[PDB]
DNA sequence: GATCCCGCGCGCCGCAGACTGTCT
RNA sequence: AGACAGUCUGCGGCGCGCGGGG
C-alpha cells in the first residue's frame, strides 16, 4: 500500500522509477529488478531455504537446470512461454497464425527451436536416472534447485495483439522422489516444514496460513498465501503429481527408472514443492513494516545488521578505529555499512530514521570517548535504547544476537 | 685548447710545463701507448662564474667555510668550556619540556631557548616508534621531555606532531643552533621541525662521526679489538706483532668511546631494557631510574664531545670538513602515500612467491609418505638412506519407515562420547602422541608438521625450506648425486663417484670432493648448471626451473623487510605544507605527504664516509628482485623535483689525477691518466677492455682485475681468478708477475727497494700512507689516528692506501656541498636540501629554479675538479672532466631517468614522468634568477 | 591416454558432470553440455562464493545488482546472425495480412550483464552520495550463440549458457589506468589462489580497436591456453550512448571536482574456472604410484570430509555417528551421509572412491568409539590415519579450513 | 680486493622442568 | 606400598656452510 512502496523505492531495496515498480506487477516479474538490499535480502532468504531443506535434510542434492528446453522433438501443445529461446529474437507465445511454410514446423520458430523453462520440475525428472544412482537405488530422495523461471502475462487492459510481456520469478523447487506407499505422509511431512519454515522468520506467523486443495491428475495438494494486506497471495505449492509424470518421460522400457524400497522395487512417486522467493521476499517487507518507520526485518534475513558512523572528534584517528572496526566485522562473517566515511554529518534523528527504515539491526557510533577508553555507543533498531559497549566486545555481542535470534 | 684543456678563466701564467718534465712525459707516453692519438676538440663554452672571494682557489673555499660553519663553531665553544649543576634530585612527571634551576627547581617551559645543547631521546620499542623520554643539557641548566603518551588512552600509527620540538619561532640572536650527540641522528629523527620542506638553521653533530675521523678503526681492526677485549684472543694469518694501537683504538659504541677518551669510572649498564622489551606500563614504574640512565648517557656523551672537539679540529685544521660534515649531516627523503602502497605491495608479492614455493615443496612431501605402504624403501634409491619412521606412537533397514513425527531426538550422545573420551585412556590426556601413523616415508615427516603446542599444526608440512637437507632426495636427483650426506661423507659434486662430480653408487665414504678443497654444500650456484651441467632432475613441477629463481627473486626482502617497512616516516598536515605545494596542479588525491629521514653517520667508517644499511647502498632496481625498486617512490612532492648526478669515475680520476701530479705537472704523465681521459671504447686506448686483452680472457672479464689492483689487490688474487677462467693450469698460470703486473710495479726495485714505474703510479699512495707524519692527503685531513705506521706500526697497508683514495673521495663530497651551499645561499635557489650516496648527489628543488639548480652543480663541479687539481699541481685542467655528463630531473630518484622495476610491472601508470637530463642544453644561460 | 581423457572420467561417474556420453571439451567450453552434477554444482557454488568474498565482500563502496535474463523489445537496433536471412526461397507469399520478417520488434535474451550494470548506474550513485569511484558486482547465467560450423544438421544457432560473474567499476578518468592495473592485479592473484600450480593461470595486454586497453586472463588447458576472464577498460562511451539527454545526471564527485565517471568492466566465466580447477587438481616418469585423486583446494572442495562406521557392535549403534554428523552440519562443514552404504567392500576401493570425489578427510567409527572414543581419521592429502579425538573433530576441521583459508 | 658480517637449518651438545612408568 | 630411573619437553651455548652489502 502506500507509504510502504515509496520506501522500498528510496533506500534501494527495489530499483526503480517512481511509479514504475508500483504495488501490481510486483506480484507479476514484469518490474525493474531489486536494489542492492533487495538483492541481499533475496540471497540471505534463499541461503535460510538452502540450509532448511537441502542440506540438513541429509538425503536432498543439488541438480543443474539449464534455462532453456533443447528444442528437436519439442511436443506441439505446452505453454510455450517463448517458442523461440534461440540466442535473441524470442517470439513469445507465438499461438494461431504460422498458417505458411515460412516459420512453420520446418527449422525454427513453430514448436521446433525450443522454450525458456517454465519450472524446475522437468529438469529434476531429467537428472533422476543420474541420481538413483547417486544415491544408490536408495528410494526416498529429493533434489533442490533455486533458480529463475520465465512466465507469459495477459489481461492488463485491452493492448489488440497480446504483448505477452516475460515476467521473471525466482523460485526454490524441491522434487521428492518417495515409495507411491506412504506418499501422503511425505506430503504432510513436508507441508508441515514449509509452513514451520515460513512461519519462523515473520513476526506475525499468523498471516502464514495454509490450505488443502484437490487435482484430477494430482491425488492432493496444499497452498500457502501469507495473506497480504489486501488479500491472499498464492506465495508456495505442493503437489502429489504422481509416477504418471515420470512414466510420461522415458516412454520406452521399463524397470529402469524404478528404485527399492524396503528391498522392493517400485516406481517412484514425486512430490513437487515450489515457492516463490521473490513473493515471499515482498511478504517478508510487508510483515515487517506496521509510530516511526522501521522495517523490523529478522536478524537472519535483514540486509545489513550493523551500521558504523564517526561522531565529533578528530576527522582522522577515528577513520582508523572505523576501518579496524570494519574488517573485524567482516573477517567474522557479518555484514555492516561503512557509514563512517559519509561527509555531511547531517543529523543524528535523521541518520537514525535512515537507518532504521533500511533495517540495520543496530546504529554504532564512536567518539573521542573511543580513543579516550574504547566506549562506542548502541542504539538497537528493535526497542530503541542507547547503551555504552566496550569496542573489543561488539564483535562477541553482535554473533551472540544472531545465534539467539536463530533460535526459538 | 693544448691537450683539450678548457679555457683557464682564473690564473695566470706563473707557471711553467718545465721542458725536461715534457720530453719524460711525451718519452713515457710513446714507451707505453702512442704519444699521437689525436681526438676531437669538445666544444668549448664561456660563462661569467660567480665572484671567487680570495686567491688561488684556496682562499675562496676557506672563506666560504667559515662563512658557514662560524655559528655553529660558537655553539659548540660556548658548550665546550660552560661548567653545569649537579643533576636534579627527582625528575619532574609533567607533559612537555621542564627546565630544571637551582638546586633541582622544576619550571614548565615551552622550548629550550638555548643555542647549544646535548640531545639524547628513548622511545618505547614494544609498542610503536614515538618518543616516549629525552634529556637534554645546556650550558646552565638541565632540561627533561616527557611525551603526551604518558597518559592512559589509543594513538595513531601516522607519528605526526607528536615528537619533541626543539627549534624556536624565528620570528633573540645567534639563529643558529648546534645539537651534539651521540648517534646524533637517530635523536634528530625525532624533531618536530626537522621533517618540514623548507630548511632551517640548526645542524647536528655526532660524536661517533668524530670518533672515526679521530681514533677510529675498521672492520678487520674492529674484529681484532673486540677479540682481544674478550677473554680468548683465520686462512693465511700472518700474525699483526702490533698491538700499540688497541690503547688508542675504540668501538663506537657510547661506553667504549667514554672509556677511550675520559678515564673515569665505567658507565653503568641498565640490564632491565625496558625500553627495547618492556611494556609502557615497566616504564611508567621506572620512570625515576630510566630518567636517570638517560641523564647519565648525556652526561657521558657531553665529556666524550669535550675531549673531542679540540682533538677533531686539530687533526681536521680545514674549516671545510666540518662545513661539509654539517651539512651532510641534513637529509631529506620526501616519500608520499605511494611508500605506503609500495610496503604492501612488496610485502604480499613476497608472500605471495613464498607460497608458491611453499606448496610445491609440501606436494613433494605428500606423496612420499605412500612409500610407508609398499614397505619399498629399498625401491627409492633417494630415501632408503632416510629414517623411514619405522617407528610409529601406536596411540539393511528393508522397511519403508518414513515420515517421523514432530518429536525430537534425545541425542546426548556426544556428551557421552566427550566424558568416555576424556574420562578414560588418561596417559594420552596429557601430551597426545601427535605424529602417530603421519611420520611415514619421509624422514619424521611430523617434524615437518608444526608441533602445534602453539602452532595448531597448519595444514601439511609447513616447517619445509629449501635448505634443510631434506628437499634433496625430496625432488629426485636435484642436489649433486643420489645421496646429500649434509655431514660427513658428503656429496662429491664439487664446485664416477670420487672427485667426478654427483655422488653414484657409494664407492668411497668421508669427504672426498677434492675439486675446491670442499664439496659438502648443494646448489649455492650463481651459474644454474641446469641445462648442460647436468646432475639435476626431478618428478616435474617446481623442479629445477622455478626453484631456485623465486628464491634470488625474494633473497634480498627477505632480510630486507626488517630495515624497510619500519623506517620513521611522518606525515605533515595541510596546514604544514608550504604555499609552492597547495595551490598547484597534481596535489589533493586526500593523499599523505611525508617524509622519512635516513638516520645516517656522517662517518660511519675508516676514512669519512657516511654509512646507512638502507640508504647509502650501491643497489638498482633490477627487474628480478621483489624489493628491487627500492631508491624510488621518492617522489618529490607538487611542485619540486630532484636534480643531481653523479660524479662519473671520481676514484679512478683521482687516482690518476694523483699519480700525474707525482710524475709531473701535466694531466697524461704517466700513461693512466691520459688513458682515463683520452681512452675511449670506440677509438682512444680505454683502460677496460683494451691494453690489457694481452692479459686475462681477451678484453672482457678484465674490469674486476684492474679495479682490485687499483683497490689493493694482489698477484694470487689474479692468479686465482685466472686458474677457473678457462680451467687453466696452475703451471699455465704464470706465477711471477709476466703477463701480470704489467700495470703496477713489475720490475719492483729495478735497480737504482721502493718505486712502482709501469703503468700506474702507487709512488704516491704508498708514500702518504708510509708517510709515518699526519697524513693530511688534498685538502688535509688526518687519518685515524689508528692506522698510522708512527708508535704503531701494524703494517695494514691494504687499509691505508685505500683510504687515501676513499678519503680524497669524501673530501671531494666536502667541496661539492660547500660550494653547493654557497651557490644557493648567493642566489635564492630554494630547496636547499640534499642527499648523498658516496659520489652521487641529489638536491630537492623548485620547479621554477629547476633549471637554475641544474645550471649548478656545474660551477660546483668545476670548482670542485680545479681545487683539486691545484693541490700540487697548476690550475689548468683537461677540458672533459670538471663537468659532469648529464643532470637528472626526474621527480623520483633512480639511476639513470629512463627507468625499468619489477613488483609493479606498470609503475609508468602511477604518475611517473621520464627525467629529462640536461647534458649541454642548460648551459645557455646566467645563475641569476633576473637573467630569464 | 590420460590427457584430458581420464579426466572426463571420474568426473561423469563421481557425478562432478552431467552424464550424457558428451566426453566432448569443445561443448564443455562453449556451453552445451547438459548441465553439472551436484559435486559440480557445489564446486561452482563454493568458487562463486569465493569471489564474492574477496571482490564485493572486503571492499567497500562495492554493491550487488540483478540484471534480467531478458530486455525489452522495442528500441533493439541490430538482429540475430540467423535472422537475418533475405537470399532466396520465397517461394510462398500466400500469408494474408510485430511480425514482417525483419527482428519482430522482439525482445532478447542478454550475451552479458554489463548492461543491466551501465543501467543501475544512475540509481546506484545515490547510495555513495555520488562517490565517483565505486562498483556494482553480479553473478549470473548469460546465453550466447555457439555452432559447429560443419553441415547444416544443426540448423538454427545452439544456445549455450555460461555462468559470468561481472565486475563494472566506476572509476574517476585519471586514475582508470592504475585501477585496471590494480583490478588486473587483484584478479591474478586471486586466480593463483586455489591453484597447485598457478604457473598455468597467466595474464597478458590487449588493445580494444578503439584503442582502449584492457587485460586477458588465460588457463593453460593441456590442449593449450583458454580464456577465462577479461577486463576492459569501456571509456565512458556506452555510459553517454545509454543517456544522451543531459551530462548533469552522470556526474559523480571526485575529489572535489564533478566529472563522467570512466566504466571498467571485470567479467570472469565461472564454469570455465571450475573446469580448469578440476583439470589443475588432477595430476609419467618413475612414478609407479597411480592412485587417481582430486587434489582440490580446501576452500573451494565440494566435500570436506565423510563419515562410515566399520565392524562395530551392530548396525543399530551406529547412532554414535549421528548427531556427530549433525554437529558437523552445523558451522556449514559439508560431509557426505556415508554409513549408509551396508555393503562389505574393501577399505581400498572406498578410500579410492573418496578419494576420486576430492574429500579431504575420512573418518571411520569402530566398535572402539564406544569407549574411550576413538575414530579412524584419514587425510586425503597422505594416506596415512590417525586416531584425534571425537571432541576435538570439530575444532580441528574448523582450523584446518580457516588455515587454508589463509595460506 | 678487503675480512666481515646477519638469517637460515644441522648438530651437537649441554642443563633445567615435566610426565610416565619403574624400581625396591 | 612410595622414590627413582627413563623418556619427553623447555631452554642455553658453540662448530658447519650458505646469501645481500660494505
Amino acid at each position: 500500500s502506500e507509504a510502504l512502496l515509496e520506501i522500498c523505492q528510496r533506500r534501494h531495496f527495489l530499483s526503480g522509477s517512481k511509479q514504475q515498480l508500483s504495488r501490481d506487477s510486483l506480484l507479476s516479474g514484469c518490474h525493474p529488478g531489486f536494489g542492492p538490499l533487495g538483492v541481499e535480502l533475496r540471497k540471505n532468504l534463499a541461503a535460510e531455504w538452502w540450509t532448511s531443506v537441502v542440506v540438513f535434510r541429509e538425503q536432498v542434492f543439488p541438480v543443474d537446470a539449464l534455462h532453456h528446453k533443447p528444442g528437436p522433438l519439442l511436443p506441439g501443445d505446452s505453454a510455450f512461454r517463448l517458442v523461440s529461446a534461440e540466442t535473441l529474437r524470442e517470439i513469445l507465445q507465438d499461438k494461431e497464425l504460422s498458417k505458411e511454410q515460412l516459420v512453420a514446423f520446418l527449422e525454427n520458430v513453430l514448436k521446433t527451436s525450443g522454450k525458456l523453462r517454465e519450472n524446475l520440475l522437468h529438469g529434476a525428472l531429467e537428472h533422476y536416472v543420474n541420481c538413483l544412482d547417486l544415491v544408490n537405488k536408495r528410494l526416498p530422495y529429493g533434489l533442490a534447485q533455486i533458480g529463475v523461471c520465465f512466465h507469459p502475462v495477459f489481461d492488463t487492459k485491452q493492448i489488440r495483439n497480446g504483448v505477452k510481456s516475460i515476467g521473471e520469478k525466482t523460485e526454490a523447487s524441491l522434487v521428492w522422489f518417495t515409495p507411491p506407499r506412504t506418499s501422503n505422509q511425505w506430503l504432510d511431512f513436508w507441508l508441515r516444514h514449509r509452513l514451520q519454515w515460513w512461519r519462523k522468520f515473520a513476526m506475525s506467523p499468523s498471516n502464514f496460513s495454509s490450505s488443502d486443495c484437490q487435482d484430477e491428475e494430482g491425488r492432493k495438494g496444499n497452498k500457502l498465501y501469507y495473506n497480504f494486506p489486501w488479500g491472499k497471495e498464492l506465495i508456495e505449492t505442493l503437489w502429489n503429481l504422481g509416477d504418471h509424470e515420470l512414466l510420461h518421460m522415458y516412454p520406452g522400457n521399463v524397470s529402469k527408472l524404478h528404485g527399492r524400497d524396503g528391498r522392493k522395487n517400485v516406481v517412484p512417486c514425486v512430490l513437487s514443492v515450489n515457492g516463490d522467493l521473490d513473493r515471499g521476499m515482498l511478504a517478508y517487507l510487508y510483515d515487517s513494516f506496521q509510530h516511526r518507520k522501521v522495517l523490523k526485518l529478522h536478524p537472519c534475513l535483514a540486509p545489513i545488521k550493523v551500521a558504523l558512523d564517526v561522531g565529533r572528534g578528530p576527522t582522522l584517528e577515528l577513520r582508523q578505529v572505523c576501518q579496524g572496526l570494519f574488517n573485524e566485522l567482516l573477517e567474522n562473517g557479518i555484514s555492516v555499512w561503512p557509514g563512517y566515511l559519509e561527509t555531511m554529518q547531517s543529523s543524528l534523528e535523521q541518520l537514525y530514521s535512515k537507518y532504521d527504515e533500511m533495517s540495520i539491526l543496530f546504529t554504532v557510533l564512536v567518539t573521542e570517548t573511543t580513543l579516550e577508553n574504547g566506549l562506542i555507543h548502541l542504539r538497537s533498531r528493535d526497542t530503541t535504547m542507547k547503551e555504552m559497549m566496550h569496542i573489543s566486545k561488539l564483535k562477541d555481542f553482535l554473533i551472540k544476537y544472531i545465534s539467539s535470534a536463530k533460535n526459538v | 685548447l693544448s691537450r683539450g684543456l678548457h679555457e683557464q678563466i682564473f690564473g695566470q701564467g706563473g707557471e711553467m710545463p718545465g721542458e725536461a718534465a715534457v720530453r719524460r712525459s711525451v718519452e713515457h707516453l710513446q714507451k707505453h701507448g702512442l704519444w699521437g692519438q689525436p681526438a676531437v676538440p669538445l666544444p668549448d663554452v664561456e660563462l661569467r662564474l660567480p665572484p671567487l672571494y680570495g686567491d688561488n682557489l684556496d682562499q675562496h673555499f676557506r672563506l666560504l667555510a667559515q662563512k658557514q660553519s662560524l655559528p655553529y663553531l660558537e655553539a659548540a665553544n660556548l658548550l665546550l668550556q660552560a661548567q653545569l649543576p649537579p643533576k636534579p634530585p627527582a625528575w619532574a612527571w609533567a607533559e612537555g619540556w621542564t627546565r630544571y634551576g637551582p638546586e633541582g627547581e622544576a619550571v614548565p617551559v615551552a622550548i629550550p631557548e638555548e643555542r647549544a645543547l646535548v640531545f639524547a631521546v628513548a622511545v618505547c620499542l614494544a609498542e610503536g616508534t614515538c618518543p616516549t623520554l629525552a634529556v637534554a643539557i645546556s650550558p646552565s641548566a638541565w632540561y627533561s621531555w616527557c611525551s603526551q603518551r604518558l597518559v592512559e588512552e589509543r594513538y595513531s600509527w601516522t607519528s605526526q606532531l607528536s615528537p619533541a620540538d626543539l627549534i624556536p619561532l624565528e620570528v633573540r640572536d645567534w639563529q643558529e643552533q648546534l645539537v651534539v650527540g651521540h648517534n646524533v641522528s637517530f635523536d634528530r629523527a625525532h624533531i618536530r621541525e626537522q621533517y618540514l620542506i623548507q630548511g632551517s638553521r640548526m645542524r647536528f653533530l655526532d660524536t661517533m662521526s668524530m670518533h672515526m675521523a679521530i681514533s677510529g678503526l675498521s672492520s678487520f681492526q674492529r674484529s681484532l679489538w673486540i677479540a682481544a677485549k674478550q677473554g680468548k684472543h683465520a686462512r693465511r694469518g700472518p700474525a699483526i706483532s702490533s698491538w700499540d694501537w688497541l690503547d688508542i683504538s675504540s668501538v663506537n659504541s657510547l661506553a667504549e668511546v667514554h672509556r677511550l677518551y675520559v678515564g673515569g669510572p665505567p658507565l653503568e649498564k641498565e640490564p632491565r631494557e625496558l625500553f627495547v622489551k618492556g611494556t609502557m606500563k615497566d616504564i611508567r614504574e621506572n620512570f625515576q631510574d630510566l630518567m636517570q640512565y638517560c641523564a647519565q648517557d648525556v652526561w657521558a656523551t657531553h665529556e666524550v664531545f669535550q675531549q673531542q672537539l679540540p682533538l677533531f679540529l686539530e687533526r681536521c685544521p680545514h674549516p671545510v670538513t666540518l662545513a661539509g660534515m654539517l651539512e651532510m649531516g641534513v637529509s631529506y627523503l620526501p616519500v608520499n602515500q605511494n611508500w605506503e602502497r609500495y610496503l604492501a605491495e612488496a610485502q604480499g608479492t613476497y608472500e605471495e612467491l613464498q607460497r608458491e614455493m611453499k606448496k610445491s615443496l609440501m606436494d613433494l612431501a605428500n606423496d612420499a609418505c605412500q612409500l610407508l605402504s609398499g614397505e619399498r624403501y629399498k625401491e627409492d634409491p633417494w630415501l632408503w638412506d632416510l629414517e623411514w619412521d619405522l617407528q610409529e606412537f601406536k596411540q539393511p533397514m528393508d522397511q519403508e519407515d518414513l515420515g517421523p513425527c514432530s518429536e525430537e531426538e534425545e541425542f546426548q550422545q556426544d556428551v557421552m562420547a566427550r566424558a568416555c573420551l576424556q574420562k578414560l585412556k588418561g596417559t594420552t590426556e596429557l601430551l597426545p602422541k601427535r605424529p602417530q601413523h603421519l611420520p611415514g616415508h619421509p624422514g619424521w615427516y611430523r617434524k615437518l608438521c608444526p608441533r602445534l603446542d602453539d602452532p595448531a599444526w597448519t595444514p601439511g608440512p609447513s616447517l619445509l625450506s629449501l635448505q634443510m637437507r631434506v628437499t634433496p632426495k625430496l625432488m629426485a636427483l636435484t642436489w649433486d648425486g643420489f645421496p646429500l650426506h649434509y655431514s660427513e661423507r658428503h656429496g662429491w659434486g664439487y664446485l664416477n663417484d670420487v672427485d667426478i662430480p654427483g655422488c653414484w653408487f657409494f664407492k668411497l665414504p668421508h669427504k672426498d670432493g677434492n675439486s675446491c678443497n670442499v664439496g659438502s654444500p648443494f646448489a649455492k650456484d650463481f651459474l644454474p648448471k641446469m641445462e648442460d651441467g647436468t646432475l639435476q632432475a626431478g618428478p616435474g613441477g617446481a623442479s629445477g626451473p622455478r626453484a631456485l629463481e623465486i628464491n634470488k627473486m625474494i633473497s634480498f626482502w627477505r632480510n630486507a623487510h626488517k630495515r624497510i617497512s619500519s623506517q620513521m616516516v611522518v606525515w605533515l598536515p595541510r596546514s604544514a605544507l608550504p604555499r609552492a605545494v597547495i595551490r598547484h596542479p597534481d596535489y589533493d588525491e586526500e593523499g599523505l605527504y611525508g617524509a622519512i629521514l635516513p638516520q645516517v653517520v656522517t662517518a660511519g667508517t675508516i676514512t669519512r664516509r657516511a654509512v646507512e644499511p638502507t640508504w647509502l647502498t650501491a643497489s638498482n632496481a633490477r627487474p628480478d628482485r621483489v624489493g628491487s625498486e627500492l631508491k624510488a617512490m621518492v617522489q618529490a612532492p607538487p611542485g619540486y623535483t630532484l636534480v643531481g648526478a653523479d660524479v662519473d669515475s671520481q676514484e679512478l680520476w683521482i687516482a690518476a689525477v694523483l699519480g700525474d701530479a707525482h710524475f709531473a705537472g701535466m694531466h697524461g704523465c704517466t700513461a693512466f691518466g691520459w688513458m682515463t681521459l683520452q681512452g675511449r671504447k670506440s677509438r682512444g686506448t680505454d683502460l677496460h677492455s683494451k691494453t690489457a686483452t694481452t692479459v686475462g680472457i681477451s678484453r672482457e672479464h678484465a674490469k674486476i682485475f684492474n679495479y682490485g689492483r687499483i683497490y689493493g689487490a694482489g698477484q694470487p688474487f689474479a692468479e686465482r681468478l685466472l686458474m677457473q677462467f678457462n680451467h687453466r693450469l696452475t703451471q699455465q698460470e704464470a706465477a711471477e708477475k709476466a703477463q701480470q703486473m704489467y700495470a703496477a710495479t713489475k720490475g719492483l726495485r729495478w735497480y737504482r727497494w721502493k718505486g712502482g714505474t709501469e703503468s700506474e703510479m702507487f709512488n704516491k699512495l704508498e708514500s702518504i700512507a708510509t708517510s709515518d707524519i699526519p697524513r693530511t692527503p688534498v685538502l688535509g685531513c688526518c687519518i685515524s689516528r689508528a692506522l698510522e705506521p708512527s708508535a704503531v706500526q701494524e703494517e695494514f697497508m691494504t687499509s691505508r692506501v685505500n683510504w687515501v683514495v676513499q678519503s680524497s673521495a669524501v673530501d671531494y663530497l666536502h667541496l661539492m656541498l660547500v660550494a653547493m651551499k654557497w651557490l644557493f645561499e648567493e642566489f635564492a635557489i630554494d630547496g636547499r636540501f640534499c642527499i648523498s650516496i658516496h659520489d652521487e648527489v641529489r638536491y630537492l628543488v623548485r620547479e621554477e629554479d629547476r633549471y637554475r639548480a641544474a645550471l649548478a652543480l656545474q660551477i660546483t663541479n668545476l670548482l670542485t675538479r680545479c681545487m683539486f687539481a691545484y693541490k700540487l699541481g697548476l690550475n689548468d685542467l683537461p677540458q672533459s672532466v670538471a663537468f659532469f655528463s648529464a643532470v637528472d630531473i626526474d621527480r623520483c630518484l633512480r639511476k639513470e631517468v629512463t627507468m625499468d622495476c619489477k613488483t609493479p610491472s606498470n609503475p609508468t601508470g602511477m604518475e611517473r614522468r621520464y627525467g629529462i637530463p640536461q647534458g649541454e642544453a642548460l648551459d645557455i644561460y646566467q645563475i641569476i634568477e633576473l637573467t630569464k
